[PDB]
């Protein structure tokens, strides 16, 4: 329902934005529970200090798991942008629920009265054990809108000063009508926001103030700022007002069966995955995690360097923007006639904007010297990762059109390049682990009129199965067509790249791909 | 990334007048128009047309029967 | 300076403000007119920026805001100095206390003044209706 592009902030097209918190134990062994803008669903959270707590003695890694999102949110709505009051009165819609139940916490401690509102009877028996001072005559209806008249009733006509609002667009303006004089209204839904439904500005006769409090703006900017609720919740954790919400446990393997549970709706609450079990100790040495079986998936080290070559063609540059994704940030782009085109240069300015560490050689890769040089230059900026011979000249015709010089030339880039990046790697490349070589279906399965662009494709799939014989690293990928940059419809770059990404974690030596007519 | 279409645009003013006014010949008989885009003043400016707070939402971008 | 000021009279203010802060927009928007004016307005604010709205033009009116803009945040407030004055006694001295630091420590300058005699009231109210005066 949730476009990932709608969470602020710069992530890459293949990634997962799953999970804002979790718990625990730090590099050095110290419990500590987080708060991340995503990927904290995970075994392992790469995190900045400014957003972790240090876990109190007395709780759990289990119960520390729920705090840091529900409180933080609740105070940064109340105190920081509402500055509730002691002894004001507010209105906190989804009591059961973990904002809710945050706030409701927050505000008793102050003093205020509270109304809330909860859909069932369940939540509200539970709410009303598991704070005493809450009264009978502070619950209400969600789901309806006949909280209002409630509302409004109890407070004798005045309203409620301060409305923190998580519900649709009925039960909003619902909500609205019942700010006071010099009210103050809290929204931390999104669904009105987005749809941009219309506020009707009469409300702004009295003193009444409209927030919109989103959190995601601490994680993008504003650190300054986010200190200020830092310290609130870590004052609040040893004050005794911050209390671990309830938790559902469930197992990492099952993690699954705990959407499927959220989803239904029934929860109190929140719901962990245990990712792993709490050691007795208070503090732990070594905290790595331990090994888990996961999909494999490509990535790549910073440090190292990256060449292509002929990097700069339709498929050079799909598979350039594919590697960037992965994290390579140095990267080598081999063309003798350079940057020619205006696409070309929009996308080496782009990358370079990023910070990648682009290059141009027009070093070629047939001449042992040009082979060389490209992983010499290529080595400067990191030890050499990986080198992709994506390099084609291609000259048609029938046998009796061909000439010896035509099959030269369209051996010499990918037959003898392949040669030369062969023992060039093998000489100088020891950290090398990726050497990969794009074939093409009309070796081996056949075409008119490109025999020598089959010699050519045959003769880097013996080198490619020559190398991992010997242990080395080698691929050779075949494809029917390129659609988007023999009886086989073009294929989408798309699912290109994705069977590119599968044929790179498996270990054959030769592989092909297309998609039948 | 992705496919993102309009969802809302606060205001458009068109002008058939400047509209022929504005269109220039290029060497072919063919006719274009010049094209100004500000992503500073949320502004998109060609011929006689003016486009003001295009608002783009992602869509699923997602089709069934895909390649196989 | 000279890239402080903008028209008044037309919806021309806009364009001009986000120019000028480079399309990021204002903090603080201070608003006193009214209509397009008024959503003009909201369009130059920034994240987490602050609309003061001291016309009672469009607020009387119930003329209808898009929430679309709380998306960044946003906080739209409805200022009334009327509470104060027979209502909000405790907020008054709060107020009252910052006038007196600031008349002390001289940000408080006064106005320009044009004075009428008393015999002459109506021609003040006259002079103001015109609204020619500066002050
Ligand atoms: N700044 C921001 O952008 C942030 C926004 N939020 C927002 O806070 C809101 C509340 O979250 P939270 O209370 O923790 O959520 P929970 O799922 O923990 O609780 C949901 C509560 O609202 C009701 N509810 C919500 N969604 C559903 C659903 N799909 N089906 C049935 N009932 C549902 C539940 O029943 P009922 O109300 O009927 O009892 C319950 O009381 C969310 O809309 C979330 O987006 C949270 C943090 C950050
Ligand atoms: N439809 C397709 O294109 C298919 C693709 N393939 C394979 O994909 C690979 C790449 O195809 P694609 O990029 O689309 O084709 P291109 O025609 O774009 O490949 C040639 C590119 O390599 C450059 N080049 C030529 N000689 C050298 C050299 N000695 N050193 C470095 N660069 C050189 C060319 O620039 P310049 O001329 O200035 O040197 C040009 O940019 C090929 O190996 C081909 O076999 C196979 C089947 C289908």
């Amino acid at each position: 329902k949730l476009s990932p592009d709608a969470i602020p902030g710069k992530w890459t097209s293949q990634d997962s934005l799953l999970g804002m918190e979790f718990s625990g134990r730090d590099a050095s062994g110290k419990r500590v529970m987080g708060l991340v803008p995503a990927k904290g669903l995970a075994t392992s959270v790469l995190l900045s200090p400014d957003f972790l707590w240090d876990v109190p003695s007395n709780w759990t890694l289990e119960e520390a798991a729920s705090v840091p999102v529900v409180y933080s949110t609740a105070y940064y709505a109340l105190v920081v942008r509402g500055r509730v009051r002691p002894g004001e009165t507010l209105l906190i819609h989804s009591g059961s629920g973990g904002v809710g139940q945050a706030a409701i916490a927050i505000a008793l401690s102050l003093g205020c009265r509270v109304f809330t509102t909860v859909g069932s009877a369940e939540k509200r028996a539970y709410l009303q054990a598991r704070f005493p001072q809450l009264d009978s005559t502070s619950f209400a209806n969600s789901r309806d809108t006949s909280f209002e008249q409630h509302v409004l009733w109890h407070t004798g006509g005045k309203g409620v000063d301060l409305v923190l609002n998580s519900l649709a667009e009925e039960k909003l303006q619902a909500s609205v009508r019942c700010l006071a004089t010099h009210g103050r209204f809290l929204e931390i839904g999104k669904f009105d926001l987005s749809q941009n439904h219309p506020l009707g500005m009469a409300i702004f006769l009295k003193n009444v103030t409209f927030h919109g409090v989103l959190l995601d703006a601490f994680f993008n900017e504003s650190s300054a700022d986010w200190r200020e609720v830092w310290a609130l919740v870590q004052a609040g954790i040893r004050d005794g007002v911050v209390r671990p919400l309830k938790c559902t446990v469930f197992h990492g393997a099952q993690v699954e069966d705990a959407f499927r549970y959220m989803a239904q709706g029934k929860h109190i609450g929140k719901v962990v995955v245990q990712v792993l079990a709490e050691e007795p100790e208070a503090v732990l040495k070594g905290a790595k995690p331990k090994l888990m079986s996961a999909i494999s998936k490509t990535f790549c080290p910073a440090h190292k360097s990256y060449i292509i070559a002929g990097g700069l063609g339709g498929f050079g540059l799909e598979l350039a923007q594919w590697l960037i994704q992965r994290g390579v940030q140095k990267l080598v782009l081999t063309s003798r006639s350079g940057i020619r085109t205006g696409y070309q240069a929009k996308q080496v300015r782009r990358w370079r904007r990023q910070g990648v560490q682009v290059q141009v050689s027009t070093s070629n890769i047939s001449s042992l010297e040009g082979a060389r040089g490209l992983i010499a230059e290529a080595a400067q900026l990191g030890p050499v990762g990986g080198v992709f011979n994506l390099a084609v000249v291609l000259r048609d015709g029938l046998l009796e059109n061909q000439t010896p010089e035509f099959f030269q030339d369209v051996c010499k880039p990918k037959y003898s390049g392949t040669l030369n990046l062969d023992r060039v790697t093998r000489e100088a490349c020891p950290e090398l682990d990726y050497f990969v070589v794009f074939s093409s279906v009309s070796c081996g399965r056949g075409n008119a009129g490109q025999s020598n662009y089959g010699f050519a494709n045959s003769a880097m799939e013996r080198i490619c199965e020559k190398r991992r014989h010997e242990g080395l690293p080698g691929l050779a990928v075949q494809w029917g067509a390129i659609g988007d940059v023999s009886g086989t419809l073009p294929q989408r770059m798309a699912s290109c790249l994705e069977v590119l990404d599968l044929f790179l974690n498996q270990p054959h030596m030769v592989l092909s791909s297309f998609v039948l007519a | 990334h992705g496919l993102y279409l309009p969802t809302r645009v606060t205001a458009i003013h068109i002008d058939p007048a400047t509209h022929r006014q504005k269109l220039y010949t290029l060497q072919d008989k063919a006719q274009v128009a010049d094209v100004v885009v500000s992503r500073w003043l949320r502004v998109t400016v060609a011929g006689g047309v003016h486009i003001s707070g295009l608002h783009t939402e992602s869509a699923p971008r997602r089709q069934q029967e895909q390649q196989v």
